[PDB]
């Protein structure tokens, strides 16, 4: 089990690095622009959830995290 | 000279004075510019040049290959667009080192693709091959189809002398006089 | 400038032959010297007429002309080393010719090769053709199969054969069809895997495959 | 003095040239500083010339390989990427090794390609090997097959006898003297 | 006066030069400074030396090792990077040490490259080396198999003495006589 | 110029020999040196004609005429050791030829070779040339098998040989392929893998392999 | 006069001309500032010297070393490129150390590499060394094998005397004398 | 401008031999100082013609003249270390040459070499060849495998051999092949994984049984 926390939490960064770029990239445009005060969270969370649906992530990692298990399909 | 053809290839010209000097009417491979080629011929030649056109259904169209509508410039890539890939690439090294044997003029190779198996329940299936291949003439052509299926056989994981067919044959008469203009 | 100069710089490959029907033939030995001699003449650097003459091409041009006027002749092939006279073999167990009209066939051989001056016919024997086929398909140490049928025997090589034994197999076959002919005697290599892949079988006048533990097929008597 | 090929670049033009050069008739190499070489041969060499490089297939195309579908400058890099850049790296050191033996002028190795077996849990299969070879005449190439196959054979993990096939062949005859400039 | 190649190299030219030179043809190595070396022979000397050129291969393509596909300067690097980087520096210190013997001029080894085999559950397997080299005339080249198996039988974990493969030869006959100038 | 001084600067590796039919010969002693004189005559350099002849493809040639003009004939080699005096080595116990047609035999193949003087026909055992072919085979240590025939003999090389072995067998019938040629006796080394190499087996009359703890191989004799 | 290599390196040039002084032929080595040196032979011995180029694949490339695919400036450093790194630099010390010995002029070790033993549950195995050298002659070299495994036997944690191979020989004979000028 | 000025400084290294075919003969020792003498003789900075010599290739230059015309000869090596005079190794054991046909075989053994005054032949003892080589085999405590048979001898050194006894072994050979040469005794030095060094037993019902030499190992765990 100690083995299995330690193989899950080094998967969930590699995960978490490409929306931490989208939510610096989209928070940087705004600066560009004169919105130097508005919330960039309530623009963050629409751009980040229509584009994991629209690549398929949740039909991704559910494939990539079962090949590692047993011989799926 | 009524002309024919305009705006070709350095290698689609040459295919159609190929075929039209081999039925006794002669081209004329005249250089438009940064247009391109095109192809002029005689008046009294120009309802058989007409009809050697339509029939050999010439200008060629380029070879197609399959690695060329998944294109690697893509951000992201599905394993159906990477396995395709790497079976295109497959199928055109093979086909290159076909050409390098004792004879062969000319080969062509195809390799059965997989599609379903990277997501149905199903394990992948055997392999396919099959091949053409034109040789040089005074050839004993029944025994070098001994020596294509010793080479293609294990060069993939677990293919059989059943599942390649290899189709061969000796190239055509050689066209080496001149055609001759019309005598008007 | 003649025939033999208008050639390349080595004229030691090509012989030129005086015709008689006011010809001049030249007379390679391979097909890409034949592609050499023909594109001269061809490319039309050359006054009088003349043709490329061969082995194989005058070999099979000369087997139509006899499967038309001589049907049911049992020959192997026609030797042009000298190619002033050429040899004939001929079968000798086979034919049903006496002594006249051998001499009319050497007559009319002669009138379809101009080049030539006589054409000698000797009668090889008919059990040598077979037995130094046998004889050298046993010493490279290949699996055979010889079927005996008249007019012509057969040996068949199957089964799977290393690269070892491809290599053997047909450097002696192109080596005993020059000397030979293919009239006679015809080998039949084929590569092919064995038969009943991975079933066990019971072989012998009352057969069956076992395509599982519990199934048994039925066909022909394995 | 009619043009049949311009553009071609080096490697092209001297395997159009040497192949023409063999059949009896006289090319020109012509450069032309960035637009490339340029190729003209006589004018009883025209319907011959074309008809050869129709039936030759010429000019020649650029070799690929497998290495070249997946380039490493991606910033993703699938695990079916590196094996196959992995195994199309082996396949080109092997080849440029065999050319360093005794006769050997060229060859051409190809192996087996395993992608699936690593991203489930099923066993990989064994790994096949071919090459293919050109050897000096004059030497025994029966005998040359047991040691390509003895170098072949523990250049992997786990391979046999049975999954090396080795196809090779003695060098073509010699081309020395000149073609013949076309009197008129 | 007619040239052959041109925007060469200076490793790449004395190997065109040390193939021509074997078969009675001379060369002439022209500088142009910046664009690279170029190669002209006489014109009765040009049919033969395009047929070398095309048989040979030349001009030689750079010799390929794994650690190019894989280069250092990637933001990430996955294991299997690390392990093909690290046997792709192995067998190439090998090689430079191998060069270093008694009669030794020039050598080329080859590892089994398992890298899928440590990652997975399954034990790694065996390691398979192999080695070929060319040794100085008048040597005894029966012998010396035994001390190139002693020398890297134990270069790494666990090896057997069936497991090591290696492929010896002599040098050619030594050209040291100048070809000739063709008189006309 | 001369012949001789349009070829190399050292004047040992070419022997030019004067013909019959008004030609020279060069003779070549392997391929390098073929192909280093017929660049010579091929660009031009010399008035009158020339040939470049061998040791291989010159006993490959007399034997085409050879296999047409006397078929069934037991022989071995050509042997030029010196050109102007070759020797033919005919078998003894296979031949049917008296005194009168060797000679005729001699005077047909003086025509062949124009740059010869004579032929001088020796007659070999076949025995010698079986029983040096086996004992060379067996003073190698290798593992062979013996199979006669009428008109030929085969040896068979198999097993798991490793690489010193099979260096040593190269060695030995390249040596004996220059003496004898291929005509009687031919050598197959074929290597195969070999299956009992970490098995239990029985060996002996009833042999069998035991693949598994629960697993025979009876393999056939 | 003729120029065959330039741009060459301090270390290098030595190279080239301790090869070619060797075999009866003298060059001339001439620096050029910042780029290089090179080296110029005469005319008759310009066939020669090519043979020997080509022979002994000169330039020599640089010495690699395993440390060199792992550079210690980069911000991610795994354990496998921290335990490549330790084991580069001990067997450079020990090869440092073998020369300083009496009767050693060059000397060269390797160490067995451990990588996969880290990260997984698996245990290390035992390490294997390998050595080469050369001896100065009118020395026993048969009994200073047990000196050098002596010093090896006590360098790491747990080898055995059956794991240690060393493959020693004495120099060549020594070249005193000098070319000589080709007359004509 | 004289052949001995035209090599090095140190005139002890070569010698100079005139022939008799009007051709002078130098002859090296080794392999390294035939090509420091070929390139002189191969830039040309000399007028007449010459040869180079040396007692490795003459030995086998003269053995394939010796397979031709005088097959089934038993010899060992031929000694230069007097050019102008060598000695032919005879075996005594092994041929019934008369008095009057060695003295043919020393005068065409003569006019073979054109540098040499006078051949001289001596029979050597067969017994001694082998009996140096198990004796000179012994002293070095080696493990070996003597294997006898019709006119030869052969000895197998098999087995995990380690760094002396790899080195010794090789060290043996080398100086026992430049005085008798492999034409009668061979030797068979090979490495294969087993720590009986070649021999092998058998045990059953009386202790052990020494087994016959064969090819096939029993691979050590150890």
């Amino acid at each position: 089990a100690l083995s299995e926390i330690k193989s899950a939490f080094k998967i969930g960064f590699y995960l978490y690095l490409p929306f931490v770029v989208v939510d610096l990239v989209v928070s940087s445009v705004l600066l560009a622009l004169g919105m130097m005060m508005m919330s960039p969270v309530t623009i963050s969370t629409p751009i980040k959830l229509v584009l994991f649906v629209a690549l398929d992530g949740w039909t991704l990692l559910s494939k990539g995290l079962i090949l590692q298990y047993m011989d799926i399909a | 000279d009524k002309d024919l053809l305009k705006g070709l290839d350095q290698e689609q010209a040459n295919e159609v004075i190929a075929v039209l000097q081999m039925h006794n009417i002669e081209a004329n491979k005249i250089d438009s510019g940064k247009l391109g080629y095109s192809i002029t011929v005689a008046e009294p030649d120009f309802t058989a040049a007409v009809y050697w056109i339509k029939t050999y259904q010439l200008p060629p169209r380029p070879r197609v290959e399959i690695a060329q509508m998944f294109p690697a410039d893509s951000l992201v890539s599905s394993p159906r667009a990477e396995k395709a890939r790497l079976y295109s690439a497959i199928e055109q090294r093979l086909e290159q080192s076909l050409q390098t044997m004792e004879g062969v003029l000319s080969a062509r190779v195809h390799i059965s693709y997989d599609i379903d198996a990277g997501e149905n329940g199903r394990p992948p299936k055997p392999v396919h091959l099959s091949a053409l291949a034109v040789y040089e003439r005074g050839s004993p052509l029944a025994h070098q189809i001994s020596d294509i299926k010793r080479f293609l056989k294990n060069s993939f994981a677990d293919v059989d002398y059943d599942n390649i067919s290899v189709v061969l044959s000796e190239r055509s008469d050689a066209q080496l006089q001149a055609p001759g203009t019309p005598v008007k | 400038a003649e025939l033999d100069s208008l050639l390349g710089q080595e004229k030691e490959r090509f012989q030129v032959l005086p015709g008689r029907d006011k010809m001049l033939y030249v007379a390679a030995q391979n097909e890409r010297d034949t592609l050499w001699a023909r594109q001269v003449l061809a490319r039309g650097d050359y006054d009088k007429n003349a043709r490329v003459i061969n082995e194989n091409e005058e070999n099979k041009r000369i087997s139509i002309w006899l499967d038309t006027y001589y049907p049911q002749l049992a020959y192997y092939r026609i030797h042009f080393d000298e190619p002033r006279k050429p040899v004939f073999w001929l079968s000798r167990q086979r034919n049903t010719m006496s002594k006249k009209e051998l001499e009319v066939l050497s007559q009319k051989l002669r009138a379809l090769m101009p080049y030539a001056d006589s054409v000698n016919i000797t009668l090889m024997d008919d059990v040598t053709a077979a037995g130094q086929a046998e004889a050298g398909l046993k010493q490279q140490a290949l699996p055979y199969s010889r079927r005996n049928h008249k007019g012509g025997v057969t040996f068949v090589i199957q089964g799977a054969l290393d690269d070892v034994e491809i290599l053997r197999a047909r450097q002696f076959v192109d080596s005993y069809y020059r000397t030979w002919g293919g009239r006679y005697v015809q080998f039949a290599i084929e590569l092919k895997d064995d038969w009943l892949k991975g079933r066990s079988f019971q072989y012998g006048a009352e057969g069956y495959i076992k395509m599982s533990p519990g199934h048994w097929y039925f066909p022909s008597p394995l």
